[PDB]
């Protein structure tokens, strides 16, 4: 944990936005409700967000501890603790630019 | 800072080699690898990763096969080109860009990782120490071999193990008694065979319903997985290997599956076999004039393989002359002729009878005497003779040397081991125990109706059926008929167990469906917990009956159904057996009795038979107590009698109401017990039971292991092996840990684990109890797997670590080195009993003083501390030029303590290889049976390993950095 | 789909030893926080055994199909008497011992 003060609150830019974002989800669908592997691109999906399972890659071809950079060929997801699932963000590109209701209303 | 072209190495799988910089995005960068050509992927975040560039001093190798030396280097736009003088060439100024390396940079010896960027792990240094420490010494431990076995640790056994297991390829017939271990002594001999690389190809021949006993046997008690080899898998293998039995080193098979075709025997007899075996050789008849055509494909095997044990049983109460047929098969050239072999047995036979009453305590004529002087041919035995006879002061010790000389003269027993169940101590005491009940009038009234409807069928039958009448009960008073409420049996067994609710009771009856209703009765009368063990349960739902028969007091407090038995380990901890019913023939008696009665167990035998009034368990509890002594006494004469006696005892069956001519059955029973004992004991030949059991020398080699089996160290040494690599280890309390995997374990797989998980247990008695758990050893294969795994690998071979010590100079240099001393030879001549991989402590300063012997590991390690990843990385590389020259320091001193080492363990070598060679020389003065092949095979040993021994070297395998801050 | 058998991997026979063959409890049995309940198994696929695992199966009696347990146990911290019990099948189940 670092030692910290002064907590900013600011606009984000469109820059910044995609530089926190880990993944485009252009599909809304999640998961296949029949075998409850994540969409291969969807809300939740491994190859934007994480891993499900701690350092295991989705396709199971590597789910050793001892790649922890390697990004699976077939599925791309990286393997690492599923930990990070949990502060990984997405993002989604409009087509047409949107108003933020907050500044409006 | 990655850029396309640069050289990165992965810091664990190093054994990729060299990558190089070929894509790059927001979060990722690629990797070339080479060596395989194939790419990996890494998030830029974490860094798992590691910067390839060289220093002064370097050697390295360019694309083109030719190597130089770097001098210089510079870096622009990303890219490095090294510059330096080609050696080869003598050509200076030579420039190689980086992405023209070779991929054959391995982890070289650590002073080659200081800049590598982030480093290892401090607990995995630890572990790696660790582990090169305690299977160094290990290694050497002298009774290596005799201790990761799931069995009791049994005096006569582990001295067959010891004898056996370390000779060169063993060709001996085990022929020890029915029931006493015949089996464990082969898989002993087998996990020593298999564990000092003398034999890594074995093939055990063993008829089909055995076969699968085999595999769970091998399995279970020496952690062995044998390829069982079937027509279906032969097939298999055909299509995989020219040769069917060169995919698996280990193997099983059926010698009806052997004799199947010609073809297949010679591709059996060229598969190579180091070993062979073959249980119940009895079976292969043999005649000099006409041999059967199943023993000619064993002798056709035996012949193509170098060690050969067969395991066989001498019933009948006849000689080793039977025996000859399978001795002609080990030693042919010595054993060739049967009337050689019977005039030696004969006139040896008066000779064994007087050594019996030498150690029986009797005097022995002259006449007797010289006879046996004429065997061992000297002149100076009588002062030596006569004390022994005398009972002088050193009379125990002259006949305990004449014995040892008189083993050295057995025609046979260097070659053949015959314990018996009076020559070996341990076995409990059996106390009978018996109950006259009321016969109910249920069963009187059920029974006498087939009786009268039973006018016209054998007396065979009769007695068959009237042995068990819950089974005629279910005829006229209907099938399911509750005849568990009005049986006084059951009213006795339920009234003896609550009344001694704190007793383990094994409880035997004849049928499954009998133990199913006698659970039944007893839960939902009395609520007793009782396991059944029958036949139509797979094994782990059995074991799991006998792991809760085990619970020390809160599990089962009965068991128990059919025969089954077969149960290697025992219920050594189960003392008090109830019979509910007895079996017909004194075989199944006795091996039921058996399964309780062996060397082991807490207290002696309480054996309970309660039994109805008038009736068939009524004459049979008469006839084997006061007529065979069977419950009492283990005496096998119950087979000859109960041959010489059945159609006349059979009436006395189905028909108790004939009493006249019973009581002198049962004499006559007596008597002939009287005279077969006597004829047994006559027949002793005591000489070959004390060389088979190996006497006061093995009974302390047996305590010494069961003294060794209390290491806690292991215990302690195994939670953090695992716990580093990964391994979750669930303490279930009763001696009983669950091993499991987990999701940031160290090794893609592991060769025994599952991810269902396995128990063990490092006691050998709860393994004893618990045949589900792996039983846990420094030589169990967990152990010596992961051991490889880590010494192979790089893992804990380097790290940095910090330290706050106010009584030092800031940043002073302390650097541990660890060396290891090695010898290359193959593992076949067993070199690692004399030099296995040794480590060699150094904790060296910056004057490269030596306090290694001062300042042991453990105690230094604690109170040090590591660094973070990033300002660590080149922390390291702020003291490279310094390390650089605190290695050649301790340079000079490592060949010194190495020459120590040497000189020590090729000394050890030679006292020990010249003591053995001279014994074996002295036996060849001595005794018959030892081969040339053998005395040539220990000389070249000898020759190869004090050959192997001086050309021994050294290597860097650890080294941990240390630098004194007080921030 | 699930079975409700009392062939329930890696429990220990003390668990069982209070359930009927068909895996239910006795009725009148007294029963505490943590114990089984009723008889429940999880289904396992792709297991994708090793052949000698497969053949370790074979002998041993170990189920690729079980290997997880869905077994209802009582809550933690209640213990009565069970003093009733029901089931219900749907069309093409087969009825149960206790049914
Ligand atoms: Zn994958």
């Amino acid at each position: 944990t670092e030692e910290f003060d002064a907590i900013k609150i600011a606009l984000a830019s469109p820059d910044m936005i995609r530089s926190w974002s880990f993944g485009e989800v252009k599909k809304p669908e999640t998961i296949n409700y029949r075998t409850f592997k994540p969409e291969r691109d969807g809300l939740f999906c491994a190859r934007i967000f994480g891993p499900v399972k701690d350092y295991e890659c989705l396709c199971g071809k590597y789910k050793r501890l001892k790649h922890r950079g390697v990004i699976c060929e077939k599925c791309g997801v990286e393997v690492t603790q599923t930990k990070v699932r949990r502060e990984r963000m997405g993002h989604i590109e409009l087509a047409s630019p949107t108003a933020h209701i907050w500044f409006l209303k | 800072p990655f850029t396309l072209g640069q050289r990165w190495i992965s810091d664990t799988e190093s054994e990729l080699g060299l990558g190089t910089v070929v894509a790059v995005d927001a979060r990722t960068v690629t990797l070339l690898f080479p060596s395989t050509g194939e790419n990996r992927l890494y998030a830029r975040s974490d860094s798992p990763v590691t910067r390839v560039m060289f220093n002064p001093g370097d050697t390295i190798t360019s694309h083109d096969g030719w190597q130089m030396q770097v001098e210089e280097v510079k870096e622009e736009n990303g890219l490095l080109t090294y510059i330096g003088t080609r050696l080869d060439t003598e050509e200076s100024g030579v420039a190689l860009r980086e992405v023209f390396l070779d991929s054959k940079l391995v982890f070289s010896k650590p002073q080659d990782r200081l800049f590598a960027g982030q480093i290892d792990r401090m607990d995995r240094f630890a572990l790696r120490y660790r582990a090169r420490k305690y299977s160094s010494e290990q290694f050497r431990m002298p009774y290596s071999g005799l201790r990761g076995q799931r069995t009791s640790l049994i005096p006569h056994q582990l001295n067959i193990a010891h004898d056996v297991g370390r000779r060169h390829a063993p060709r001996v017939l085990l022929a020890d008694e029915v029931g006493l271990g015949k089996t464990i002594e082969a898989g002993m001999i087998l996990h020593q065979q298999l564990l000092s690389g003398a034999a890594e190809r074995v093939l055990i021949i063993v008829p089909e319903t055995l076969q699968h006993q085999w595999l769970v046997e091998m399995l279970r008690r020496f952690n062995l997985r044998f390829a069982l080899f079937d027509d279906e898998r032969y097939a298999e293998a055909q299509h995989d290997a020219y040769n069917p039995f060169d995919t698996e080193q280990l193997v099983i098979c059926s010698l009806d599956f052997a004799r199947r075709s010609k073809q297949r025997l010679e591709h059996l007899c060229e598969a190579e076999w180091d070993l062979l075996v073959v249980d119940e050789a009895h079976h292969l008849v043999w005649s000099e004039d006409a041999p059967s055509r199943e023993y000619q494909a064993i002798e056709q095997l035996a012949e193509h393989v170098p060690g050969v044990l067969l395991l066989t049983a001498t019933p009948e109460q006849l000689g080793m002359e039977s025996h000859f047929a399978r001795l002609r098969l080990l030693d042919p050239n010595r054993f060739h002729d049967f009337a050689q072999f019977v005039e030696e047995q004969k006139n040896y036979r008066p000779v064994a009878d007087a050594v019996a009453m030498l150690l029986a305590g009797n005097k022995l004529s002259n006449d007797e005497l010289n006879m046996l002087g004429e065997m061992i041919g000297e002149q100076d035995i009588e002062p030596l003779l006569q004390a022994a006879n005398s009972d002088s002061e050193d009379a125990q010790s002259a006949r305990q040397e004449l014995v040892s000389m008189l083993m050295d003269r057995h025609g046979t027993s260097r070659v053949l081991f015959r314990n018996t169940r009076n020559g070996v101590k341990g076995f409990p005491k059996r106390e009978l125990h018996t109950i006259k009940l009321p016969l109910p009038t249920q069963y009187q009234t059920a029974i006498k109706v087939s009786g009268i409807m039973g006018a016209r069928k054998s007396a065979e039958d009769r007695a068959r059926d009237m042995l068990y009448p819950e089974r005629i009960y279910q005829e006229f008073e209907g099938d399911n008929a509750t005849w568990w409420n009005f049986d006084p049996r059951v009213e006795w067994l339920m009234g003896y167990l609550t009344s001694h609710r704190s007793q383990k009771v094994l409880v035997i009856c004849a049928k499954a469906a009998t133990a199913l209703q006698l659970e039944q009765v007893l839960r939902e009368r009395e609520g007793i917990r009782a396991a059944v063990f029958h036949e139509g349960m797979s094994i782990i739902e059995r074991d799991r009956a006998a792991a809760w028969f085990a619970e020390e007091d809160t599990g089962a407090q009965v068991l128990l159904c059919s025969e089954i038995g077969s149960e290697g380990r025992n219920f050594q901890f189960a003392s008090h057996m109830v019979m509910f019913d007895l079996p017909f023939n004194p075989d199944l008696l006795e091996q039921r009795i058996g399964r309780l009665d062996r060397i082991g167990q807490a207290h002696d035998i309480q054996i309970h038979v309660p039994y109805l009034e008038k009736t068939a368990q009524s004459v049979l509890v008469r006839w084997y107590h006061e007529g065979l002594d069977a419950f009492e006494h283990t005496c096998p004469t119950g087979r000859t009698i109960y041959d010489s006696v059945y159609n006349d005892l059979i009436n006395y069956l189905a028909s108790p109401d004939q009493t006249e001519g019973f009581d002198d059955l049962i004499k006559n029973c007596r008597e002939q017990h009287e005279a077969l004992k006597a004829q047994l004991e006559q027949g002793r030949d005591r000489l070959l039971e004390i060389h088979s059991n190996g006497g006061e020398k093995a009974q302390a080699l047996a305590e010494s292991i069961e003294e060794q089996d209390d290491d806690t160290n292991l215990i302690a040494f195994a939670m953090n092996l695992f716990d580093i690599i990964g391994i979750n280890q669930d303490d279930r309390g009763d001696n009983m840990i669950v091993l499991t995997p987990s999701d940031h374990m160290l090794v893609p797989d592991f060769p025994g684990l599952s991810e269902d998980g396995i128990t063990i247990t490092f006691d050998r008695e709860v393994a004893l109890a618990r045949e589900d758990a792996q039983f846990i050893t420094w030589e169990h294969p967990l152990i010596r797997n992961g051991l490889d795994l880590i010494l192979s690998g790089d893992t804990g071979s380097s790290t940095i670590s910090l330290l706050k010590n106010k009584a030092l100079p800031v940043g002073t240099l302390l650097v541990e080195l660890i060396y290891v001393v090695e010898a290359q030879a193959p593992k076949q001549l067993q070199l690692n009993r004399f030099l296995p991989p040794t480590p060699v402590r150094m904790l060296l300063d910056k004057n490269g003083n030596n306090l290694a012997a001062q300042v042991e590991f453990e105690t230094f390690n604690r109170q040090l501390n590591a660094v973070n990843r990033h300002t660590g990385s080149k922390l390291v590389n702020a003291v490279q030029q310094d390390v650089h020259a605190i290695l050649q320091l301790g340079e000079a001193q490592i060949e010194k303590s190495a020459r120590a080492l040497i000189d020590a363990a090729r000394n050890e070598a030679d006292e020990k290889l010249s003591a053995e060679l001279s014994r074996l020389e002295a036996l060849r003065a001595v005794n018959p049976n030892i081969r040339d092949d053998e005395l040539t095979a220990i000389e070249s040993n000898r020759q190869q390993v004090m050959e192997s021994l001086d050309q021994a070297g050294w290597r860097l395998d650890a080294l941990r950095l240390i630098v004194v801050t007080h921030q | 789909p699930e079975e409700i058998t009392a062939d329930i991997p890696n429990v220990g026979e003390a668990a069982l030893s209070k359930l009927d063959e068909s895996g239910i409890v006795y009725i009148g049995a007294e029963v505490t926080g943590g114990d089984i309940l009723v008889g429940k198994v999880t289904p396992k696929g792709e297991t994708q055994l090793t052949p000698e695992e497969k053949l370790l199966r074979a002998i041993f009696g170990e189920k690729a199909s079980d290997v997880k347990d869905s077994s209802l146990r009582v809550p933690n911290g209640v213990s009565g008497t069970v003093i009733d019990v029901q089931v219900f099948t749907r069309d093409g189940v087969e009825k149960d011992k206790r049914a």
